[PDB]
């Protein structure tokens, strides 16, 4: 009740690890996603398990497909990838109400560029500045030299696709 | 590493920043078009000028990427987007006074007004005092005046200014590796570098001047069957072998006949087909409207509007404490908002221009999902002509039946039908040789085809010979008319429009014979025919990231502009046409005129 009421989500840059292992939740039907990969969701709540994780932020409704296994684009290979044989569960829902405001709300952040591609459950939250050319940057925007991290632009008037969800990924440890 | 690779980042870097600039324009825009107030004007010109100064500032760094380094063309399209050079390749002193010429010829035809000689103090622009004589005036000395007395007072003025701007013009475009200014204009239908989509720019004549030969008859027919209608109206002024004197068309310059119907109605007595009576009778109003018109995309196979255009779009007139700007817009403001400003009103006018505009948000939809440079129309033509078909579909009786604005107890005679058909001709094919000449003349002024003591000479030349029309006072070159236009002296391309309409026509053949459509293709519709919307769609989803050449393909079938889909539209009226000038000269002679007796 604090890891998905929370008033506010991390970036999905810095999305947030945390612990769950301490039914009603996929009954709910309030989730516009509830997509799993191991085993079905009325089972799982009499299986057996050790360590569940719960890694939760924030991002675009055309981006939500990328939150799944063998997914590519710029969350999916810059900002959370899920391993192929990924045992967990993958939710999400509208976060319009809350995560965009009439100004505009830019707190919600993601990254555009890197030199590579995530490994499966890395994180990367290094500001360091991305070099396109031969030149190196040495610190300094410019011609061919990017901050590596851009904002998301949210308003209650945008777009289906262009609105924030709030997404929550469950990982199981899954003993044998 | 490589060049495009380094391009490719540098869009990357582009579309994400301009997406979000561009929606703060769009939404600051919005709010002073909605609410015009102190307020929301400054900061729709905030808005404007950071999104133009991020614009003008992309420009210069896309340029340090040379395109002659990239061979993937939907990145070398964005970047050629970017990186046009304008007037920044002209001298710094040259730039300077282009632009205080721009601005001056902008503001003459804006601010500047004629006195009557009559009454001294009240004194006219052409918005609205001298146009709603042109557009409502029967007498032929009234007309005379207001005609002669803008293009003398107004016109005399832009003269000097107009030929500074061809000079200077033509040296933007020499040092662009352009020919001249009017082969700078044709670039906007260049297509390079794709195998049997290749278009050059001098095709564009060869093309416009032929298609236009295969028109010549049916303009003639109803030229002749005017001139005679107007000899009624006009009855000592007009020869039966002669032009048609400027100042008796309808308008300001004879660009649109379409207020001639008034007097040119074939059968006068019969109806309009105006369902504005039974609307209201039902109790419409414009949510229903906009409802049908959105129903009438989702039976082709089109998606429903999103519930952002029902949330945010004006649909009505927000009272009288607010004002507005009605002037019909269908907004794509980007990340995925859509809407359409419009003061509705319960009449049939609206009611089609509704699925004229919502045609444009169909537009803007269907290639969203584009790169930002890429979301236009596949060319200046295509927007419009796809606005244009939904309002044909939808004005037919068929349709009116078919949503119950019509009872099916109707009756189609021959003569409303044609009625109908001599209005729209007016409108439509009217235009088409006044549009053709006047781009003609400047393509021959940009090309010093046509020196600059022949101006208003060859002007007349060509407006006798290819229009019919003929002045009714002699004008040496102190005289500047074709600058007396809007389009002209606020430096504006003119074939667009010339396009527009054969591109409209060629689309609504083939959907109606995708639709299977019987009889004449004037009482077409193509609703519940989703082979049409499928068809439709596969242009409209491209945008602008394939050549025009292939988005008309893909819908026509064939790689070309072509005109005889217009013609068939109006071959019932070419016939009645063919048929009442039995009786009276068809063509004119480009000797008579009023002034020299
Ligand atoms: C069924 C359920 O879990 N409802 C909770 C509610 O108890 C809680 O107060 C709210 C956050 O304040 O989030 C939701
Ligand atoms: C052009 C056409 O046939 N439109 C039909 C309409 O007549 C009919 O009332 C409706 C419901 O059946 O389906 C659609
Ligand atoms: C051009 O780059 C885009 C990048 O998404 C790619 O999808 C497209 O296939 C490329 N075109 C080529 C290689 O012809
Ligand atoms: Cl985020
Ligand atoms: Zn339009």
């Amino acid at each position: 009740g604090e890891v998905f009421n929370a008033t506010r989500f991390a970036s999905v840059y810095a999305w947030n690890r945390k612990r769950i292992s301490n039914s009603v939740l996929y009954n709910s039907a309030s989730f516009s996603t509830f997509k799993c990969y191991g085993v079905s969701p009325t089972k799982l709540n009499d299986l057996c398990f050790t360590n569940v994780y719960a890694d939760s932020f924030v991002i675009r409704g055309d981006e939500v497909r990328q939150i799944a296994p063998g997914q590519t684009g710029k969350i999916a290979d810059y900002n959370y990838k899920l391993p192929d044989d990924f045992t967990g569960c993958v939710i999400a829902w509208n976060s319009n109400n809350l995560d965009s405001k009439v100004g505009g709300n830019y707190n919600y952040l993601y990254r555009l560029f890197r030199k590579s591609n995530l490994k499966p459950f890395e994180r990367d939250i290094s500001t360091e500045i991305y070099q396109a050319g031969s030149t190196p940057c040495n610190g300094v925007e410019g011609f061919n030299c990017y901050f590596p991290l851009q904002s998301y632009g949210f308003y209650p008037t945008n777009g289906v696709g262009y609105q924030p969800y709030r997404v929550v990924v469950l990982s199981f440890e899954l003993l044998h | 590493s490589t060049i495009e690779e380094q391009a490719k980042t540098f869009l990357d870097k582009f579309n994400h920043e301009a997406e979000d600039l561009f929606y703060q324009s769009s939404l600051a825009s919005w709010n002073y078009n909605t609410n015009i107030t102190e307020e929301n004007v400054q900061n729709m010109n905030n808005a404007g000028d950071k999104w133009s100064a991020f614009l003008k500032e992309q420009s210069t760094l896309a340029q340090m990427y040379p395109l002659q380094e990239i061979q993937n063309l939907t990145v070398k399209l964005q970047l050629q987007a970017l990186q046009q050079n304008g007037s920044s390749v002209l001298s710094e002193d040259k730039s300077k006074r282009l632009n205080t010429i721009l601005n001056t010829m902008s503001t003459i035809y804006s601010t500047g007004k004629v006195c009557n000689p009559d009454n001294p103090q009240e004194c006219l622009l052409l918005e609205p005092g001298l146009n709603e004589i042109m557009a409502n005036s029967l007498d032929y000395n009234e007309r005379l005046w207001a005609w002669e007395s803008w293009r003398s007072e107004v016109g005399k003025q832009l003269r000097p200014l107009y030929e500074e701007y061809v000079v200077l013009k033509n040296e933007m475009a020499r040092a662009n590796h352009y020919e001249d200014y009017g082969d700078y204009w044709r670039g906007d239908y260049e297509v390079n570098g794709v195998d049997g989509y290749d278009y050059s720019r001098g095709q564009l004549i060869e093309d416009v001047e032929h298609t236009f030969e295969e028109i010549k008859p049916l303009y003639e027919h109803l030229h002749a069957y005017v001139r005679a209608k107007l000899m009624n109206a006009y009855p000592s002024y007009i020869s039966p072998i002669g032009c048609l004197p400027a100042h008796l068309l309808g308008d300001m310059w004879g660009r649109f006949w379409t207020n001639l119907y008034s007097l040119t109605v074939p059968f006068g007595q019969k109806p309009n087909i105006d369902v504005t009576d039974a609307m209201v009778d039902q109790a419409w109003d414009a949510q229903r409207i906009f409802k049908e018109a959105e129903k009438f995309f989702v039976s082709v196979g089109l998606p429903n509007m999103t519930q952002g255009f029902w949330e945010n779009s004006m649909l009505t007139d927000p009272g009288n404490v607010q004002k507005a700007v009605c002037h019909p817009t269908a907004w794509d403001l980007g990340k995925g908002d859509f809407r359409i400003l419009m003061c509705t009103k319960v009449t049939m006018d609206d009611f089609l221009t509704a699925h004229h505009e919502m045609g444009h948000i169909q537009y803007d939809m269907a290639y969203a999902a584009q790169p930002f440079l890429l979301r236009n129309g596949a060319n200046e033509g295509f927007h419009e002509a796809v606005g244009e078909i939904m309002s044909l579909s939808a004005a037919t009786p068929k349709h009116l039946k078919s949503i119950g604005l019509l009872s099916p107890d109707f009756q189609e005679d021959n003569e409303t039908e044609i009625n109908f058909l001599l209005k729209q001709a007016l409108t439509i094919v009217g235009t088409l040789p006044f549009t053709y000449m006047l781009e003609k003349w400047r393509w021959m002024v940009f090309k010093g085809e046509i020196p600059k003591d022949q101006w208003m000479k060859k002007w007349w030349e060509m407006k006798r010979e290819i229009v019919g029309v003929v002045e009714p006072v002699p004008h040496d070159e102190t005289y500047c008319d074709p600058a007396s236009l809007f389009h002209v002296s606020n430096d504006y391309s003119f074939i667009r429009y010339y396009t527009r309409t054969l591109y409209q026509f060629q689309f609504q053949e083939a959907l109606c014979q995708a639709a299977k459509h019987e009889g004449p293709l004037h009482k077409c519709d193509i609703s519940n025919s989703t082979e049409a919307g499928q068809k439709l769609f596969n242009m409209l989803r491209l945008g602008k990231s394939e050549p025009w050449t292939l988005a008309l393909e893909n819908v026509v079938g064939a790689k070309n502009m072509n005109v005889r889909p217009l013609l068939n539209y109006f071959e019932p009226l070419f016939t009645w046409l063919k048929d009442q000038n039995k009786n009276s000269f068809v063509g004119w002679s480009t000797d008579w005129s009023p002034y020299a007796d």
